[PDB]
RNA sequence: UCAACGGAUAAAAGGUACUCCGGGGAUAACAGGCUGAUACCGCCCAAGAGUUCAUAUCGACGGCGGUGUUUGGCACCUCG
RNA sequence: UCUCCUCCCAAAGCGUAACGGAGGAGCACGAAGGUGGGCUAAUCACGGUUCGUGAGGUUAGUGCAAUGGCAUAAGCCCGC
RNA sequence: CCCCGAAAGCUAUUUAGGUAGCGCCUCGGACGAAUACUACUGGGGGUAGAGCACUGUUAAGGCUAGGCAACCCUUUGCAAACUCCGAAUACCAGUAAGUACUAUCCGGGAGACACACGGCGGGUGCUAACGUCCGUCGUGGAGAGGGAAACAACCCAGACCGCCAGCUAAGGUCCCAAAUUACUACUAAGUGGGAAACGAUGUGGGAAGGCUCAGACAGAGUCGGCCUGCGCGGAAGAUG
RNA sequence: UGCUUGGCGACCAUAGCGUUUUGGACCCACCUGACUUCCAUUCCGAACUCAGAAGUGAAACGAAAUAGCGCCGAUGGUAGUGUGGGGUUUCCCCAUGUGAGAGUAGGACAUCGCCAGGCAA
């Protein structure tokens, strides 16, 4: 599970997740699985997905994961009402908008990592895409 | 919390115009009288001024 | 760098006296030669300038470089100034320290009728 | 290649999207002397020659009549959709 | 079951007091400020607490001078 | 120059505080009431404003 | 350190199931309501387990719903 | 928890709530104030039982939080 | 009976369901465009966005001090309390037209200081709540009428009175129930008229591609992707 | 008339750095000397200062050249967004208005005033 080594500030404000993402491109491998629909990927979720992939792909090729959960999510706990101060910090995130390569791969035929793909995108709670690089 | 130990004293003028400023001092860097010159508006001049209590 | 130095020197002064809106008598000094300038209020234009350059000052002079000569641009500089009506300036040392040339120029301003 | 371009009479993110909802997509064309040009062309001719090497080595634009040898220079693509939003073209 | 925070001071209406074209009377404060977000240029002063005020009438005129790049305020006559 | 008719179509109940002084601005007062007024930037200006409810006739 | 910091007095702690009055559904306890984190049920992927064999049975890591159904949140109704 | 200061929340004027997120103050200083003159950091590199040269450019400094400032320094030294 | 018409806010409070000043209402007086709206002009922004130049945080590779790896370099992301940048709006001011009894000032009288929902920007909460706390706009409050089955707070729209007149708004036009016909498609699921991941030879359209009368696919077509419209399963609750 | 240098400015990178080359007529710089002491070193004539002028443009400085690094920077698109509508409403779309940041083409080795000196008109 991936969270920040340290951080300036423990908690922070939930914002939004509008707009599309910056990251869109297979800039390191040579397929990506890309985020069609948005949304908050946990670091379990993220983890979930790379072991699906990895052990796909069978100590073969590259991984690059290009997505940091680095917001901290809170919760209150149950059994306590409204109020007394903001909850604690339960687990990270990492905030998914449409077009987001978060994870690619290099070094192995684009068949298995189609196969690959597919078994993490099935631990993922959002729609994604198989992506090539592009000229 | 009150931190502060700088003690008030009264400055008088030199002149008998019984004329005083106000202020403080840390007693640990100036055991002394304070003297100044500071202008009495009584006498309408620029005079030494001494510590007294208060 | 001497001259930034020297110039760091001037600028509070010269912002000063920009500021103020004086006409400024700027003094430039070099181990030879020795110059004065009074420019208006916008630092741009010159109203009058005197320097051991200058070939009246050169001949009237032995050094260029000596205490006597700043005295001969001292009194150049104000006679021509005062020529041009200029009464009251705002002595810029350009960051030499007020003595020796600098100062004796500008005495010799002050002696000519220049008001500083 | 040859590709027919349209040069742009209206310009501008309203039109750019209409554009986009009916097939075709806002490009320019700019480099030498002459002024950038703001051509539409068919999003579907294009995206389907992109496979291929020579279209990145070189096409003809043919706009307002003329053939014009032009590089690809840039293309902006649709942020998950393959799909082309807009592309520049470097006169060669 | 409680919070560290809880604590602020009170705004201290900071800004600019009259913008570019303001007919302003000497002594007229144009901008409350911490530091020199804005310098003083002609007739204008600056206070200890970095207040720029109108030192003539005129209008405000803002302007990015010198070296540095910086922000001027200055009284045009007018 | 020359005078525009402007016409209210929809109501101003619920409209921006702003865009119910631009009608009050262009003198419109009920539903289907229309003014004359000089064509003029200013004028114009107004109604570009409050174009979703008022209808120009020139 | 009138710091309860616009500072009731110079000067002040508790108990009441022995209790009382005026009020409040402005405000809690019961039940209803809203919600569904949690829970419960279902499903998706299939690491594996299962002699062999993902899918007889079980289903890790994760994911998506349904119920109102636990633990909760809220304070909408009811304190003549 | 209660007053005060700084930042964020605060939606590019001001202002703006929560038992919202973070820190500070309840002083210090007769110079650490006034003014004249002067000066310019951090950190490395390299050579030397702090020193020199270079790079660097304020990443330093600011009596004490944070923020805004600061080379004409508001930073550093000295005389009066 | 007639005219006008709030507030549920700020500040303070042994104060919090009280009260005071202020804000908002009214009445009188003064004053008269100084006001509002718009165009233009001049301003300051540091928000949205974006970016990584700073501060942090993040990934890969390089290079290498060191002991695997700083620091740098290349590439790649993230930020309420980051900014090399940077809007729209809003606000301040000026100039000007038109429209408007506006603005302001001084007095008499108040009431109110429990707000609600909805939109938009947010904090809090689970981007739960008919939750909670702010900003701003609307409505309700204090607002009838038409629509939304019924429905303060949504949509349309502001009721001086009368009329067995006419036009329209939202919304509608088979029958209940006032009002519609024509044409072109799609859907077969009563979808319409609740529900996701995902699953699936459902079906319509579009643009390409592969393979094929030298024989494809199982003697003429066939296979698989893509962009799309509409459908199917997934889909269990308590009086009918 | 140039062409240079010096001073003071405008302007504040399209102007800047870096690199290379070049300059001593004047100027500028370095330079020479400073118990004798104007003045100076929290030590030192480094600086500041004074008295000078043999040397040298080495350094610096100026100038020129150089897109090397910074800087500037369209058009087009994209993001956001005011108003009014719509939706599949944690987020979008449509009409209209506005319109970045980044990036691309490209630009760019500034421009200008006052005064004075040298050279040369």
């Amino acid at each position: 599970m991936l969270q920040p080594k340290r951080t300036k500030f423990r908690k922070v404000q939930t914002g939004r997740n509008r707009g599309l993402a910056k990251g869109t491109d297979v800039s390191f491998g040579e397929f990506g699985l890309k985020a069609v629909g948005r949304g908050r990927l946990t670091a379990r979720q993220i983890e979930a997905a790379r072991r699906a992939m990895t052990r796909h792909v069978k100590r073969q090729g590259k991984i690059w994961i290009r997505v940091f959960p680095d917001k901290p999510i809170t919760e209150k706990p149950l059994e306590v009402r409204q109020g007394k101060g903001k909850g604690n910090v339960e687990y990270w995130v990492a905030q998914i908008q449409p077009g987001k390569v978060m994870y690619e791969m290099g070094g192995v035929p684009e068949e298995l990592a189609r196969e690959a793909f597919r078994l993490a995108a099935r631990k993922l709670p959002f729609k994604t895409t198989f992506v090539t690089k592009q000229v | 919390a009150k931190k502060g130990v700088r003690e008030k004293i009264r400055l008088v003028s030199s002149a008998g115009t019984g004329h005083f400023y106000t202020t403080d001092k840390n007693k640990r860097n100036m055991p002394g009288k304070f003297e100044i010159k500071k202008f009495d508006p009584v006498v309408r001049q620029h005079v030494m001024y001494k510590e007294a209590k208060i | 760098d001497k001259k930034a130095s020297r110039i760091r020197r001037a600028t509070r002064a010269r912002r000063k006296i920009a500021e103020l809106g004086a006409t400024r008598l700027v003094v430039h000094r070099t181990p030879r030669h020795v110059y004065a300038q009074v420019i208006a209020a916008n630092g741009s234009e010159v109203i009058a300038a005197a320097s051991t350059v200058e070939k009246a000052i050169r001949e009237q002079v032995k050094y260029t470089g000596n205490v006597d000569a700043a005295k001969a641009v001292g009194k150049a500089v104000a006679e021509r100034a005062l020529e041009k009506g200029v009464t009251a300036v705002a002595f810029d040392r350009s960051g030499f320290q007020y003595h020796g040339r600098v100062a004796a120029l500008a005495e010799s301003a002050r002696e000519a009728g220049l008001k500083f | 290649m040859k590709f027919e371009a349209v040069v742009r009479t209206e310009l501008g993110k309203g039109a750019s999207r209409r554009l986009r909802h009916a097939g075709k997509f806002p490009a320019v064309v700019y480099g030498g002397e002459e002024a950038a040009v703001a051509i539409v062309l068919n999003h579907d001719d294009i995206v389907n020659q992109m496979d291929k090497p020579e279209f990145y080595e070189g096409i003809v634009l043919v706009i307002d009549g003329k053939e014009v040898s032009v590089k690809p220079q840039d293309v902006q693509r649709h942020a998950f959709k393959p799909k082309v939003e807009h592309m520049d073209f470097i006169r060669i | 079951g409680s919070t560290r925070n809880g604590r602020d001071s009170e705004s201290k209406r900071l800004g600019v007091k009259r913008f570019g074209g303001e007919s302003v009377l000497a002594g007229n404060i144009i901008v409350r400020q911490r530091g020199t977000k804005f310098h003083a240029g002609n007739n204008v002063g600056i206070g200890k607490d970095h207040t720029l005020f109108a030192l003539t009438e005129g209008k405000v005129k803002f302007e990015v001078k010198g070296p540095k790049n910086r922000k001027f305020v200055s009284i045009e006559a007018e | 120059m020359a005078t525009i008719k402007v016409t209210q179509t929809k109501s101003s109940i619920g409209r921006l505080p702003k865009h119910k002084a631009t009608l009050r601005g262009l003198g419109l007062r009920k539903i289907n009431h229309t003014v004359e007024l000089e064509d003029t930037p200013c004028v114009r200006g107004m109604i570009n404003k409050v174009y979703y409810m008022v209808k120009v006739e020139e």
